[PDB]
């Protein structure tokens, strides 16, 4: 891959710019997801429930568009010529919002003034989609490919650096961006993501010869197909098809096939890990604007508690926590350590259960209004920092299981289907979102109704979220004794 | 540390031209830029011409530009150095060097650490 | 990059048996279903039988179920065509094709890449 001279020099400038092309392909996802609902509800009208559902359908695309983002990169493209294909998709549906909130361009593009603007929307937003689902299978195992050349020593530390990068565009754009957007103005706060996407795109081209690539191989995928067709339709049963056994197939070919088979039983586990992963992102910032936040305010800011973490955990992680454990040996595996992440999950929406169960104590006796985003919020009269014990405990979650689940999905894929089991990876996550926005419907349903009395911007103190968390805990403490079961039978048959 | 080796040196009439080569050994993980420089008598050391070990971008300069090229053998770890239509004025002696972190004025001397013996050129 | 032989073309009355086979010179792998095409002159082509290479499945056209036998040899790599109560309307002109990928459709003549020069049979 590379030449003995200066190979040092050549996997700093092949990880910086990979690294720098995920802050900026992230700092221009969190421009557009933040402030959208607050964008559409503006003086020129969409309502509560159909601004929400531009920003469901826009995220189901991007988890849907991910195994066919991959298959593509595997089959026809390359991981390299189809990131730029995928960003030149990013950056042109991000050109449509900026034009639609210039009044000068708005007219052109949205049409007549109503004396709305649905269409310009969504074909903004759907090739946005496309582009953020099939650069985030294409840029992991594009990025781990560059060091792979030191052993699994050097991939491990590249994915500690790499989610700390990710991490820190949620602050960058999170922070500054929705500032801007809110206050400033849309056209200011919608062209910086467009211009910053411009920039990555430039980037990662500039670094073409630092890149170690592969040329593509349909043909991995053709046979592996045949390999199912001969043996559904005619040990594991893929044995047969190896010529030892008296099959017309190649033997290493039987062993991707056998490959996909194992680890497909895990990454079903991790569906219960997921649902009640999202669940905790979401109900979380319900639970803070109803806490006494300290004396406009954006509110996104109430959403980077946990990336201001995770910027300061993973350097303590990489440099204090993983050494410790390498001399001792310890936890070296990679499904032991997300059985650890899915702990902390546990504890943490456990802890969230006790804050939550006295701090609808307090609300019986007195409330304080306040308005948080233009609305009002009946908040308790106890501080936002007591919230501070269950988003640690989740800072340790997301050390140990996402950046272990990331390590585990490019480390056990064969090496012609590496961007098809990254893109399964995030299309299986995509199934834990919409299973758990069906679970928090399911447990709001008249017969039950913990969260019934809960609306757009509604109060909650009518509800019980109390009970919610525990149920989450209860469905991940679950999880964690059943991927235990799966994870020994994986590792005892590899 | 590392180590170089120069030679292809030697004594030609006007318009000769010669492959001079400069091995590298020891840790050579570690070196970025390679260049060649001259050091006539009575005047200050001058570099001839620079190469990067990362990208391939090469660079000259102005006195000698046009004739003068400079590659790579990733093989065998070696810089070969092509001089075409020499001139009495370039017969001086010659090195070759490494450095770390160039990418900044790669022909100026003080940004190389390592260096070799050097090798002598008469052109007449 | 693959080529098809055709042979045992012929004519006969009504009532005859005919042995219909088409030979291959491409890679023997790659290939994953063939087909055979009878298209009458002047007349929209359309499929009469597709056999696949790893399976052995054999989809024979709705319109001529019955009548007609297929069979891979893959020492000889050539297949065949049994053909059995020929009846005038089955005078026509056939083609033998290979295809890519063939789990889409197995007769639609929108799939086949590679066809063949084909051969005339008519039945009186």
């Amino acid at each position: 891959g590379r030449a003995a001279i200066g190979a040092f020099h050549g996997r700093r400038l092949a990880c910086a710019a990979v690294l720098l092309a995920e802050l900026l392909e992230r700092v221009a996802f969190y421009g557009i997801t933040s402030n959208l609902v607050l964008f559409l509800n503006g003086p020129p009208d969409w309502e509560g429930a159909q601004a929400s559902q531009a920003l469901l359908l826009f995220m189901g695309i991007t988890y849907l568009v991910s195994p066919f983002g991959g298959w593509l990169a595997d089959a026809l493209l390359g991981k390299f010529g189809t990131i730029l294909l995928s960003m030149a998709l990013y950056l042109l549906g991000m050109l449509a919002f900026p034009v639609i909130a210039a009044p000068h361009t708005r007219q052109g593009l949205c049409g007549d003034i109503p004396l709305y603007c649905a269409a310009a929307t969504f074909v903004g937003l759907v090739l946005v989609g496309l582009g953020v689902g099939s650069v985030k299978a294409n840029i992991t195992p594009f990025g781990a490919d560059q060091v792979k050349d030191r052993g699994p020593e050097a991939t491990r530390r590249f994915f500690n650096w790499f989610y700390w990068s990710i991490n820190l565009g949620a602050i960058l754009s999170l922070g500054g961006i929705a500032y801007i957007q809110q206050n400033v103005s849309f056209v200011i706060g919608y062209s910086i993501p467009a211009i910053c996407i411009g920039i990555s795109f430039m980037v990662f081209l500039c670094g073409q010869s630092f890149f170690i690539t592969k040329p593509p191989d349909g043909s991995a995928f053709t046979d592996m197909f045949k390999i199912l067709a001969y043996s559904c339709c005619s040990q594991s049963l893929f044995e047969m098809a190896k010529l030892s056994r008296g099959g017309p197939f190649r033997e290493d070919k039987v062993e991707d096939v056998k490959a996909l088979v194992k680890i497909i039983p895990v990454f079903l586990a991790l569906i219960p890990y997921w649902t009640v992963y999202f669940q905790m992102q979401t109900t979380y910032v319900l639970q803070s604007l109803h806490l006494k936040i300290p004396e406009t305010f954006p509110a996104a800011w109430l959403t980077m508690f946990d990336a201001v973490l995770i910027l300061i955990l993973i350097p303590l992680k990489d440099k204090l926590v993983d050494p410790v454990l390498k001399r001792n040996g310890l936890l070296p595996s990679s499904l032991k350590r997300i059985a650890v992440g899915m702990f902390f999950v546990m504890c943490s929406a456990f802890a969230a259960g006790i804050l939550e169960s006295n701090r609808l104590k307090i609300v019986k006796v007195k409330t304080i209004n306040q308005t948080i985003g233009n609305v009002t919020y009946h908040a308790a009269d106890m501080p936002i920092w007591w919230q501070i014990p269950q988003y640690v405990l989740i800072g340790f979650s997301e050390i140990f299981a996402s950046i272990a689940g990331l390590e585990f999905a490019y480390s056990a894929a064969p090496k012609s289907m590496q961007s098809a089991i990254m893109g399964l990876f995030f299309f299986f996550s995509g199934i834990g979102s919409f299973v758990g926005s069906g679970l928090l419907a399911l447990v709001s349903i008249k017969e039950i109704g913990w969260m019934s009395n809960h609306t757009d911007f509604g109060n909650i103190n009518g509800c019980q979220l109390n009970y919610y968390f525990f149920l989450l805990a209860a469905i991940q403490g679950a999880t964690l004794l059943l991927f235990l079961i799966v994870s020994v039978k994986y590792d005892h048959q590899k | 540390q590392v180590q170089l080796v120069e030679s292809g040196g030697g004594s030609v009439q006007a318009g000769g031209s010669l492959r001079l080569s400069c091995a590298a050994s020891g840790d050579i993980e570690t070196i970025w830029y390679l260049g060649w420089f001259r050091q006539a008598p009575g005047k200050e050391r001058e570099g001839v011409a620079a190469l990067s070990t990362v990208t391939g971008s090469t660079y000259y300069a102005d006195s000698v530009k046009g004739r003068f090229t400079v590659s790579l053998d990733n093989a065998k770890n070696t810089v070969y150095l092509q001089m075409n239509s020499l001139k009495p004025e370039d017969t001086a002696l010659y090195y070759c060097a490494a450095a770390y972190t160039g990418w900044m004025a790669p022909l100026w001397q003080w940004v190389y650490s390592y260096w070799g013996q050097g090798t002598q050129v008469t052109v007449s």
